DNA sequence: CTAACCCTAACCCTAACCCTAACCCTAACCCTAACCCTAACCCTAACCCTAACCCTAACCCTAACCCTAACCCTAACCCTA
DNA sequence: AGGGTTAGGGTTAGGGTTAGGGTTAGGGTTAGGGTTAGGGTTAGGGTTAGGGTTAGGGTTAGGGTTAGGGTTAGGGTTAGG
């Protein structure tokens, strides 16, 4: 009858922007990307995961910037933790500054 | 008289080699599928899988074949051998945790 | 009026839908309110593990004489990095095989094998 | 039609012996591969069972690659490229 | 304490029940309890977190019986799972004949 | 008054007949001599890792008491449920 | 049986039948008190353990050395010997997958 | 009793301009911020190097005090001999 | 208003000339005392260290900085730059033979 | 450790080769022996990344695109 | 409406001293296991090639997914026992 | 109040079907080298003990610390365009 298909969500457009601005030479197969897709889906649900526990543990309804800290730090290793707090900060920074 | 017959190693080293420097498949397709038809018609039948699915059992299979194998190829280098033996495939299975 | 509509991207200097990480935040029924800098956080980390890895994979394309990405560059790579190993570790790559890594004992140093003959 | 015991045999000798050379084994012995198919043939069904009941779950009648792929991580192996 | 303080919760008692019916003339210790209580708390948020993410692969917003009978089948093994879905089909019987 | 701190006598501190009475506990009849410093190295990492996870906790929770609360948190978050200490 | 020498193997299945039926904690808490502080020195300073957490830090770490050393027991009678040795440790740890 | 700062200088005291006035002695102009880890880890490792030798020179004649005498003659060993402090 | 900002150069060239015309120290005296006391805290407890010793150490130290400085400034100078890097500084402890 | 590297050439004699081969290896004994030069033997088949064919894309011009 | 603010009640964590007493350290003797050498078998390495068989290239179609249209019952929020 | 239920048609799609030839396995064959059986060597800790470092309460005090309660204001929420 009508057309009206469902629309699937995905992050190809950001993982091709981010190869562009890395590696403004290389390609990435629908193969890779759907590994970069899957990839970052379970990164974020992992991350979203362990915010909500620490919401739920600490008698607390609401999630700030520090619970997504704590998820960071708990869930990256070492040096990556660090990399992406100091990004995260930078980035807060930015935005309440601009 | 001579073909030049290859002393029992080199070619399953070269083998090995070969197999490791690659990404293609190695069990069949059509056989895995009437694999896991008639292991799926012990539950539900009138049941329909997909190409996409079988082909994820697959690959899963095979990776845990080949890290099931790898484990025993170390136990069997550990317990001063290099051939793998049913009872180190089930020391295997006892330390990994699947015996049940 | 409403002047101008610019975008949360922009104005965050990120690559990443903020907007739609907060939309998940908030339908994923993971809490009943959700912050205005965790979206950002999260979206920040997201996109420089991203990046990690696309630099990683390139560099394996580049080392292997390719300019696409594919699975088996991105497994070496992921394979390569520690800490990339660490944090996926339960994660296996479709399409994608092991590393060549032979033991000592598996090489061959038959040694004559001796047992036979007296060959002095 | 399908010989129910023609399928464990399914899994061939060569097939096993090549998977061992992947991994990196040099020598398999000979009682290796009926237990690995007894091994692979336990797995299948869990997967498969883990499978048909989500899939009843569902209200459906076909097995999907995202009902295998969410079966695959509530066990412990995360699948990627084959869905998302 | 008592000096406006707070109240925990727990199944004590719950479990002291079950314990005199299921056996009489015996006893428990509070490191048992301790441990029935923490055992049944992991249980309930494991089939509550299944229940949860069945609801949301299923597009639906509403954990049912149903929801929670896939949920203990997928948790539970064979023949627990299969005596534990027949008490909860009896108790879903029962309130639907009587509330 | 209280003019020391800790030292590295604690590596020693898990002495070398509790290591033995802990592997015949387990089902060992013969102790090798070289097992008791991997022993306590393993430990020791172990015990870096789970205390560094309820620093984290505490440090998330706004405050500066370690609790077996956390503890068992962070067990949990391992993989190693723990019963009976807390609830 | 002359209380001046006993055959040695047979007092220790003695000590392991009397250990396996006891729940008591074989480390001690005093010197395991003071390893918990020097390790969360380097991290933070300035921190109150309570008296609870040691308690069930001590458990858990007696647990994972128990299961450490049954694994270790498994892999040694598997080269047809009885002792364990540290080369055994290695691979019980690395076939579980902590060592990675 | 105790200091409650049991950081004991954690590689401190090699500030952003101390080392910003070590390189302008040699002749550097444009001294990059990712300078200042590396400096003090240099630093952190040859000050280890040396006073493991001095220790070592002082723990021989049984003596508890470091003086400047073996600290000289721990730094001939390395190749680096100094005049006027030690004699 | 008005102040002649000094452009980025000058004040550098001045700086290095005074810091060359000059015999004091620059690195303070008891960060480093607290420093080396750390240092020797990992190896024998309960140790006094000397006046001249620290000072001699401070002396030592800062003259290996300064050469470390130089070879530094000279490879940037050689690599077509006017700043230091730390892959100059890696080179450099590279070529002289120190590693790591 | 010379007779280990003999063992991994196949070889039975113990040749300066292995024994600066074995020295190479071993950190602790480089950094002990650092200021001493092995006569007749060579050194480790080290090749850098840079060196390698490929990578920098030697395409150059490359009249297409 | 819930989280950032302040006063503050009480708790729980730490500091410090004792009394030996279960437990820990070494060194004294000795038995049997870990380990190297070696030799006998039989087990699987290495073909192998003719037959098994599979996936390639398509057609279809009828059972199944679900899309968007109608409609109501179930779920929640309120108060207060 | 709207999510779930029902009936309805479209619409992708997987099972069923054909054939074949090019890839590969099945069962029997020659024979190498690894395996577990053996016996000889060595030192590795097992077992006992008695000198004695140090641990579990037994019973205090002090002042850090969590937060109970109250106040209030602003960020997440809801809505439509």
């Amino acid at each position: 009858k009508k057309r009206k298909r469902s629309r699937k969500e995905s992050y190809s457009v950001y993982v091709y922007k981010v190869l562009k601005q890395v590696h403004p030479d290389t390609g990435i197969s629908s193969k890779a990307m759907g590994i970069m897709n899957s990839f970052v889906n379970d990164i974020f649900e992992r991350i979203a995961g362990e915010a909500s526990r620490l919401a739920h543990y600490n008698k607390r309804s609401t999630i700030t910037s520090r619970e997504i800290q704590t998820a960071v730090r708990l869930l990256l290793p070492g040096e990556l933790a660090k990399h992406a707090v100091s990004e995260g900060t930078k980035a807060v920074t930015k935005y309440t500054s601009a | 008289k001579k073909p030049h017959r290859y002393r029992p190693g080199t070619v399953a080293l070269r083998e090995i080699r070969r197999y490791q420097k690659s990404t293609e498949l190695l069990i069949r397709k059509l056989p895995f599928q009437r694999l896991v038809r008639e292991i799926a018609q012990d539950f539900k039948t009138d049941l329909r899988f997909q190409s996409s699915a079988v082909m994820a059992l697959q690959e899963a299979c095979e990776a845990y074949l080949v890290g099931l194998f790898e484990d025993t190829n170390l136990c069997a280098i550990h317990a001063k051998r290099v051939t793998i033996m049913p009872k180190d495939i089930q020391l295997a299975r006892r330390i990994r945790g699947e015996r049940a | 009026a409403r002047a101008k509509a610019k975008t949360r991207s922009s104005r965050a200097g990120l690559q990443f839908p903020v907007g739609r990480v907060h939309r998940l935040l908030r339908k994923g029924n993971y809490s009943e309110r959700v912050g205005a800098g965790a979206p950002v956080y999260l979206a920040a980390v997201l996109e420089y593990l991203t990046a990690e890895i696309l630099e990683l994979a390139g560099n394996a394309a580049r080392d292997n004489k390719k300019t696409r990405i594919i699975p088996r560059h991105l497994q070496l790579a992921i394979r390569n990095d520690e800490e990339l190993n660490k944090l996926l570790g339960r994660v296996t790559i479709a399409q994608g095989g092991v590393l060549p890594n032979i033991q000592a004992v598996l090489l061959p140093k038959k040694t004559e094998s001796h047992h036979k003959a007296k060959g002095k | 039609r399908k010989v129910l015991r023609d399928n464990i045999q399914g899994i061939t000798k060569p097939a096993i012996r090549r998977l061992a050379r992947r991994g990196g084994v040099k020598r398999i012995s000979g009682l290796i591969y009926e237990e690995t198919r007894g091994v692979l043939k336990v797995f299948l069904e869990n997967v498969i069972r883990d499978a048909v009941t989500y899939t009843e779950h569902a209200k459906r009648k076909t097995v999907t690659a995202m009902d295998v792929v969410y079966a695959l991580k509530r066990q412990g192996r995360t699948l990627y490229g084959f869905g998302g």
